[PDB]
């Protein structure tokens, strides 16, 4: 209240802003530098658009989900800080200074097989961790992949993951960004978990070689057609009990449809395991894809060449 | 940091309060005028036990940093509350939660027209004070109870469901009546109302095979010598406070 104390929260202007770095899809977020050590930071206001009930729950969950996550591949928050009208808050987070949608659109990046298998153990073992601590991500895409100029890759922006739990779960399905939405939530799915994630994880692992989201519709009924002309059609044998609240209830899909994930990458990708990593990633059921320890344990990660550190680049 | 929200008795003693000339015994009144009326509003507006103590601690915190010669506890236990509901899962409306407050604070009084200036201010005045408390408490709001360790602790002790239950009122009365969740890690107070309930229902928990001490288990640092300190300490606020008692006594 203009003269209160404060003494763990701090305020922002001890940072300097630099830069926005999210103006595209996101809010408020900026690369800053802390004005005594040079250390660089993200800063990502918390908006208060239509908040009629005070601090945002939403917020409140992240901030709960961001101090409760502590891992190599997954973005750290390094405190709150506030703005001494009315006055804001932001997250501040260590600074990663490339992004896996940046590097991929960059034809002058390439990477080699062995940091390709680098880049993809670190993101499933960030996942591995998060789903270890029931927490679905949610809004797997190039864009939310960090990499610290050290070649650290870090799960980024969980404003939209949630804790999970083990009569049947609804959870919300406006989740993910569609060319990242995995089937499961096209047909109308409330009762998901990490595999939704992986098929995330499918997608992004496809566009190391594709350097091109693999599956870009503009509706769902659009992004469903495009999963069927990839990963063959949704099929109750494929699919066991895949009949039940669409397939046939509206939602009019193909019914020819074969899989073409190898034919179709077999020209960028070339590795038989790499191939067979993203085919097993790409599953139409949730339950028959695999989950991060099986893909970690996967050939992919234990044969030559080995999964090698990242130089390329700088 | 892991020793942030604990403190020493001399800490407890130089508080924000006693700066601006309250007395300890007072502040531990307003502490308890603060616990008791979140309890009372928690319990109109539906929230768990579980809410009203992550509030309590909210409230405990808060007094660590701010004097209650600026902040009144009639004023902030409305906000700590709003807040715990929202952090505890159980979002209770603003409009709701002033409603409420408005009828525990106010009885006889009539809640003002929802469009009135006067009303308007009330709601401002929540939400303003929400936000002091966030950053009072830095925005570390994942609260432990020791309700959680008692739950272990009575099981890996073998207890009767009264032992266990009376163990659970010791620790939500361990809140509403002392500074322990300034002092005491959430496994050790979970042992000083373990204790005291075995003392009050006459129960003994028998020497492990090993020749360990039940508590052991539970938290290496704790000592039957604090143990007793600390349940006679409990034990005494408990027989200040009418009717209390009643609620665990054995009468046969
Ligand atoms: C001007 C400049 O130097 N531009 C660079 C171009 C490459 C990527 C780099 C970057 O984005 N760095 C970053 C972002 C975040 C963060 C926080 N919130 N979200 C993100 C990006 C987001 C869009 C996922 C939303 C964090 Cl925590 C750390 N470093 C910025």
């Amino acid at each position: 209240y203009d003269d209160n104390e404060c003494p763990f929260c701090d305020e922002v202007s001890k940072y300097e802003k630099l830069a926005k770095i999210g103006q595209g899809t996101f809010g408020e977020v900026f690369k800053a530098r802390h004005r005594k050590t040079g250390q660089r930071v993200a800063l990502k206001k918390v908006l208060m658009e239509n908040e009629k009930e005070g601090f945002p729950i939403t917020a409140l969950r992240e901030i709960k989900i961001l101090q409760l996550l502590k891992h190599e591949n997954v973005v750290n928050l390094i405190e709150i800080c506030r703005t001494k009208c009315k006055g804001s808050i932001y997250l501040v987070f260590d600074f990663c200074e490339h992004d896996l949608a940046g590097l991929l659109s960059n034809v002058l990046v390439k990477f080699t097989l062995s940091e390709i298998k680098r880049v993809m153990q670190m993101l499933l073992n960030g996942l591995f961790y998060i789903h270890r601590n029931k927490i679905l991500h949610r809004d797997m895409k190039a864009a939310n992949v960090l990499i610290t100029r050290d070649g650290v890759l870090k799960l980024a922006d969980f404003g939209l993951a949630r804790a999970f739990s083990l009569n049947p779960n609804r959870y919300t399905n406006r989740v993910v960004t569609l060319w990242y939405r995995p089937p499961e939530l096209l047909l109308g799915e409330r009762d998901y978990g990490p595999p939704i994630d992986l098929w995330g994880a499918g997608c992004i692992m496809a566009e190391m070689w594709t350097r091109s989201p693999i599956m870009q519709g503009n509706t769902e009924q659009h992004q469903l057609a495009l999963i069927s002309q990839l990963c063959g059609s949704i099929t109750p044998e494929v699919w066991p009990n895949v009949d039940n609240y669409e397939l046939y209830e509206k939602l009019e899909l193909v019914k020819g449809q074969k899989r073409k994930v190898k034919d179709r990458l077999a020209a960028y990708v070339r590795d038989p395991y790499a191939l067979d990593l993203i085919d097993k990633l790409l599953v139409l059921d949730p339950a028959q894809r695999i989950d991060s320890e099986d893909a970690l344990e996967h050939d992919f990660f234990w044969s030559d060449p080995m999964p090698s550190d990242l130089k390329g680049m700088l | 940091n892991n020793k942030r929200w604990y403190f020493t008795r001399e800490q407890l003693e130089n508080s924000p309060s006693r700066a601006f000339g309250v007395d300890p015994d007072k502040e531990l009144s307003y502490r308890q005028q603060a616990a008791n009326l979140l309890q009372d509003m928690g319990q109109r507006l539906n929230v768990s036990q579980l809410t009203i103590n992550t509030a309590i601690v909210y409230m405990h915190r808060f007094y660590m940093i701010q004097s209650f010669t600026r902040f009144p506890g009639n004023s902030v236990a409305p906000a700590a509350l709003f807040l715990a509901a929202k952090v505890e899962g159980q979002p209770k409306k603003l409009e709701h939660v002033i409603r409420v407050a408005h009828t525990c604070l106010h009885p006889q009084e009539s809640l003002p027209d929802t469009r009135s200036e006067a009303y308007l201010q009330q709601v401002q005045d929540l939400v303003i004070l929400e936000s002091i408390i966030l950053q009072t408490l830095g925005f570390e709001l994942t609260i432990d109870h020791p309700h959680t360790h008692v739950v272990k602790c009575t099981q890996l002790v073998r207890a009767s469901k009264d032992l266990a239950q009376t163990s659970y009122f010791m620790a939500t009365n361990s809140l509403h009546l002392t500074t322990f969740s300034l002092q005491y890690t959430p496994p050790v107070v979970a042992c000083v109302c373990i204790h005291l309930a075995c003392k009050w229902s006459n129960w003994e928990i028998p020497v492990s095979t090993d020749g360990k001490h039940w508590w052991e288990y539970v938290d290496a640092t704790v000592t039957l010598e604090l143990l007793d300190e600390l349940t006679h300490e409990l034990l005494q606020i408990l027989e200040k406070t009418p009717n209390r008692l009643k609620r665990i006594w054995n009468w046969r």
